């Protein structure tokens, strides 16, 4: 399957023919996502810092990224045969929790900026860390859990549509995922979440460049940082229309899958950075 | 003549320089070259001591080898039991800039100064629980930069003038000025036998005080940079000094002469606290790249260091029982290595 | 003048600090090395102290 | 430092009292606070102690649910209710200082106390000898305690304490851990000890150390006392 | 447990005391300390009195308190120490800003102002930290350019070939061959804070009179600035 199924109005329409690389991209971006967030997490302790409150916000956000592309690859795993009855049920609420997670994360980052840029003298919070922490991770429980026993027929296996122009007759068989099946929860949970994050993530962002231009009155490296670590390739799943066939589908898969990547990318620049700032400070 | 005693300070100086390589005869390397190493010396971290608001910059074991006063830039001495990292006291100063601390042999008090040219006494056992402090010494005209404790009512304190005193804690004034220096004293340590001590300036010189009648008997002069440590051998008869120069220099009491120098190449970087270990056969120098070093008093070869630290490494301390090193660094961190 | 009643007090010093008798180098490095030697057990930084009579374990 | 307490008197059985502990001269904040009682004519028992923050409070057996303590701090002060006072708690009570850290001098000042009238358990007991110790002036004296446990911890603490009661005032400590002397009695007192069986030794005898000699165990709560051996000119 | 009673004790007064470090470090946190520098003639000791309104003899470092807009800073000056500020000054590696106060009244010993400046701006441990420049006591300069007794072309050469600088904004009622002396001190001062700056630390430079019945907040807004730049340089790459 492919990563567009996460989030999507109900577009369901693929040409059939550019299913295979699709699906072959979203194989392979999460791949190399999924080594991308281990090597991280292996770099942050063997090379541990000062334990910075900004740069544990990147490694909450590592490991919530790490957790949902190790829980998108085994939902078609979980959706053959064999499943004991409601096995991948417990996979469905993790591949939800790992969504609004990451998404929870990315507005936290976004309050993060805000606080350092925005409201720079008056930051400091007892445990800062813990209090982000819980709400990335338990507030987005609180939705989760609190849906696996009311109106429980919400998530199991689901099987969604691919379908041509010819309505996909007599040709191939439609993938299965199992996901929330419930076209309702998928307006509040999934997409309500993601239309309250990533908003907030493109006010703080264009508040970012604005403030910025009046700090400066590479300023671009920072700002393409800045649009990783926030998440604005996730705003990509607005656009699921019949005209936007291409973006939704290749544009958000081909920029999401690679999302670890991206943020390992982002670590190691800054982590160079650091160290090159300490050789100025050790020779000077 | 104005100039005329200039010439014969110049003779003077000619004649210990004259003096001093006819004493020298052979050095310290061509005397124990037939001594076995030390070995590939490891201390780990067996308790970090956290609770510091700030940077770390004095600290001081007790007599009894388990209890450590810390100075911090909050404005605050911890009093640490090593053994179990607990808190014992959490003196608050009146000056945030502390450089100073010690710790009395009796135990019963605890010396902190800093840029506010006052050295605090804190009686640390006092009818009231509370640390209360005992007497401010004031009449430095510049910043402490080591005090240190000779009894219950006598402390030598070296400033950031020209200057070190020593004070008679009960009355309150300067029992004696020593003065000799041309510049500001950074560090101080006093002999075993309670009798004599050599004080570091920034003079790229150490000179070695009596307390008796506050006369100076020797000066050492061989560093280039300025002097920020100082520490007696265990013996009594030579002393460590520690200076920008990424060099710790050992120097003898009774020949008058530097004995031996400590620098690696890829060492470029100064030394901020030095300190031997109960045996001398171990100089700690803990420099400003983050890390110690464990040289071999004896042959001038690194041979051990002590890495975990995230910041420059301010204070180095051993215990009186030699089981334990203490380091704290910039990053209010200390950390005992065994 | 002022400046030399402060250089007169150096040559006083330097002539006290001149007749001082001073030991040959190698003398004193014997001491030294022999009270290194001597005091050689009693260093738990040069041997490390097993982890039950040492203060610092765990 | 002064610990003056208010409250005692005659109580029916049964009945409801609030005793109260002012501290005037030190840091109560910091300070540990204990009530030890004393009967009419028996030695002590350990009631309640509250800690530095109210944040560990003990209470002894035979006391678990009848009393509780609290600690008023802003004006320094020590509060205890006493519900269903039956008559075995006809016992003046102290108010007890004490303070913990390495090197800390536990239980040094006892106030005047209070007397309380009514009208009409693994615990580590510590025996003494008789009440009648015959010591003139001049002399040694050899008092001798006996505990039921080996009180030396792992640290290397044996958790012993002496005290000394005048006929007069509130007991005030000798020695605590049964070697360290402290902060003002003379060197004369001394302790030795192997574990199991302790002794205190006055060297020399004057006209002020006549009165009653209590034994402290501090290993593990309740704190138990004994029942004190009495010195007679 | 495994630890006995006195220990438990020595923990819970351990954890007590680290109750009172973690509710003063958020003051520690929440204060932004302060170096004040400057020479003898530059008022700085009628700065941090002026200041007071609106908010031990040889002692070392004298501390002023004030908040503006419910954040609270801490200055502190340096008056009972030797000439050579070399070994102490590192005590203040750590420091929001520094406020180096120059006296423009006095025409010589300007030299010598732009020397201790330039020593400031180089050292080791000041890199990384910015400075509010205050030309303090511009009423005086005011005043004197205006009595003709002495000129600035007499110790500067340089001022007949400087024209004033075209983003100067002076109020129209003062003279208009006043600015041009006025910002050429404050070009002289730039020079040497943009010789070697290169992106760790800024200049920013004022113009202070005698009281001017507000100080700080001019300080709030380049600490907030400062704080900012800090803040923006963990994701500059």
């Amino acid at each position: 399957t492919y990563f567009a199924v996460l989030m999507q109005l109900s577009p369901a329409l693929v040409p059939a023919e550019l299913l295979a690389p699709l699906t072959y991209i979203s194989l392979v971006g999460c791949s190399i996502s999924i080594v991308a967030s281990l090597i991280t997490v292996l770099l942050h302790f063997h090379f541990r810092k000062q334990s910075d409150s900004l740069t544990r916000i990147h490694m909450n956000l590592h490991a919530s990224v790490l957790l949902l592309n190790i829980a998108f690859l085994l939902s078609p795993a979980f959706a053959m045969s064999p499943v004991p009855g409601s096995a991948c049920t417990a996979l469905a609420a993790a591949l939800h929790y790992a969504l609004l997670s990451c998404l929870t994360w990315m507005a936290i980052e976004g309050f993060n900026l805000y606080l350092l840029l925005g409201r720079v003298y008056n930051i400091y919070i007892r445990r800062y860390v813990f209090k982000l922490g819980v709400l990335g991770w338990g507030a987005p429980a609180l939705l989760v859990l609190l849906s696996l026993s009311v109106k429980s027929s919400v998530y199991g296996p689901c099987t969604i549509p691919v379908f041509d122009s010819w309505e996909n007759g007599t040709g191939f068989q439609n993938m299965s995922i199992c996901w929330v099946r419930s076209p309702v929860v998928h307006s509040v949970l999934v997409m309500g979440y993601g239309g309250l994050t990533s908003l907030f993530n493109l006010v703080v962002l264009a508040w970012a460049l604005w403030t910025l231009r009046r700090l400066r009155e590479h300023d671009t490296v920072t700002v393409l940082g800045l649009t990783v670590l926030l998440g604005t390739t996730w705003a990509l799943a607005f656009f699921s229309f019949g005209v936007f066939l291409l973006p939704q589908l290749f544009l958000f898969t081909i920029l999401n899958s690679l999302y670890g990547f991206f943020l390992f990318l982002w670590f190691c620049s800054q982590r160079c950075r650091s160290e090159a700032e300490a050789k100025a400070q050790i020779e000077a | 003549e104005l100039d005329q005693l200039r010439q014969e300070a110049e003779q003077l100086k000619n004649q210990i320089r004259d003096a001093r390589k006819a004493c020298a005869d052979a050095t310290l390397s061509q005397i124990t070259n037939n001594i076995d190493p030390v070995g590939r010396i490891q201390m780990r971290t067996r308790r970090t001591l956290r609770g510091h608001l700030a940077k770390i910059y004095a600290m001081h074991w007790g007599t009894d080898s388990r209890l450590l006063v810390s100075a911090s830039q909050d404005g605050k001495l911890i009093i640490w039991d090593s053994y179990t990292t607990n808190k014992v006291h959490a003196i608050p100063l009146r000056s945030s800039w502390v450089m100073t601390c010690a710790y009395a042999p009796s135990g019963n008090y605890v010396a902190c100064g800093g840029l506010d040219n006052i050295c605090s006494i804190y009686n640390l056992k006092t009818r009231e629980g509370n640390v209360r402090v005992s007497r401010e010494l004031a009449g430095h005209t510049g910043y402490l930069s080591c005090c240190r404790f000779l009894d219950d009512n006598q402390i030598v304190t070296s400033s950031g003038d020209t200057t070190c005193a020593l004070w008679d804690i009960e009355t309150g004034q300067q029992t004696t000025t020593f003065t000799g220096h041309t510049g500001d004293v950074m560090s101080l340590s006093l002999a075993p036998d309670t009798r004599l001590f050599v004080s570091g300036a920034c003079d790229a010189s150490a000179k070695l005080w009596d307390v008796r009648e506050g006369m100076c008997r020797q000066t050492f002069t061989g560093h280039e940079s300025d002097i920020n440590a100082i520490c007696f051998f265990p013996n009594g008869n030579a002393f460590a000094t520690g200076s920008d120069d990424a060099t710790c220099r050992l120097f003898d009491l009774r020949a008058d002469q530097e004995l031996m120098t400590y620098s690696h190449d890829n060492i470029i970087c100064g030394i901020t606290s030095v300190s031997f270990s109960k045996s001398g056969r171990l100089l700690l120098a803990g420099y400003d790249d983050f890390n110690c070093n464990v040289w071999d008093a004896l042959k001038a070869d690194r041979a051990g260091v002590l890495a975990g630290h995230d910041n420059r490494v301010s204070c180095l301390g051993v215990t009186d029982d030699g089981m334990a090193v203490a380091t704290g660094s910039w990053d209010s961190f200390l950390k005992i290595w065994n | 003048t002022a400046s030399i009643a402060q250089a007169r007090k150096l040559v006083e010093q330097l002539k006290m600090e001149a007749n001082i008798d001073r030991i040959k180098v190698s003398k004193a490095a014997a001491d030294l090395m022999a009270y290194c030697e001597a005091h050689a057990k009693e260093d738990p930084l040069l041997t490390p102290v097993p982890a039950s009579e040492n203060p610092f374990r765990e | 430092v002064q610990l003056v307490e208010s409250g005692g008197g005659l109580v029916q059985p049964g009945g409801s009292r609030k005793l109260s502990c002012s501290a005037s001269g030190f840091a109560f904040s910091s300070f540990g606070m204990h009530w030890v009682r004393q009967a009419p004519e028996k030695g002590l028992e350990w009631v309640a102690y509250i800690s530095s923050g109210s944040g560990t409070i003990y209470y002894a057996d035979t006391v678990k649910g009848r009393f509780t303590i609290s600690r008023d701090d802003p004006k320094n002060t020590l509060f205890l209710q006493m519900t269903s006072l039956r008559s075995e708690d006809t016992a003046m009570y102290y108010c007890v200082r004490s303070i913990y850290y390495y090197g800390s001098s536990p239980f040094d000042f006892w106030g005047q106390g209070t007397t309380l009238t009514v009208s009409a358990s693994a615990d580590i007991v510590m025996t003494q000898a008789t009440s009648s110790v015959p010591v003139t002036p001049g002399e040694s004296v050899s008092i001798s305690c006996r505990s039921s446990k080996s009180l030396l911890h792992s640290n290397g603490n044996t958790y012993l304490y002496w005290f000394l009661q005048r006929p007069g005032q509130s007991p005030q400590l000798l020695i605590y851990r049964m070697s360290n002397l402290a902060s003002g009695v003379p060197d004369r007192f001394s302790g030795s000890g192997s574990g199991t069986a302790f002794t205190l030794t006055i060297s020399r005898l004057e006209a002020e150390d006549v009165g009653v000699y209590y034994c402290m165990q501090h290993l593990e709560y309740p704190l138990t006392f004994g029942a004190g051996t009495k010195l007679e000119l | 447990c495994t630890l006995s009673a006195e220990d438990k004790a020595a923990v819970e007064r351990s954890k007590m005391i680290e109750k009172q470090l973690q509710k003063d470090k958020q003051v520690y946190r929440a204060t932004h300390r302060l170096l004040l520098l400057g020479a003898d003639n530059s008022g700085k000791s009628t700065i941090v009195k002026q200041m007071r309104i609106y908010h031990v003899k040889t002692s070392g470092i004298f501390e002023t308190k004030f908040q503006v807009d419910k954040v609270n800073f801490h200055m502190f000056d340096v008056g009972a120490q030797r000439d050579e500020r070399r070994k102490w000054i590192q005590c203040f590696n750590d420091v929001t800003a520094i406020i180096f106060v120059v006296d423009s009244s006095d025409y010589n010993r300007l030299q010598e102002a732009l020397n201790d400046f330039k020593s400031i701006w180089n050292n080791r441990w000041l890199r990384t930290i910015s400075v509010i420049l205050f030309l303090n006591k511009q009423d005086l300069l005011a005043e004197k350019v205006l009595a003709g007794k002495s000129k600035i072309e007499d110790y500067f050469p340089e001022f007949a070939r400087y024209t004033t600088p075209e983003d100067a904004t002076p109020e129209p009622g003062e003279d208009p061959r006043v600015t041009r002396a006025k910002y050429f001190i404050r070009d002289e001062f730039l020079r040497i804070s943009t010789a070697s700056g290169d992106g760790r630390h800024y200049c920013y430079p004022h113009f202070t009179c005698s009281v001017d019945t507000e100080n700080a907040r001019r300080i709030f807004n380049d600490c907030r600035d400062i704080i900012q730049r800090m803040h923006l340089r963990q994701y500059e790459l």
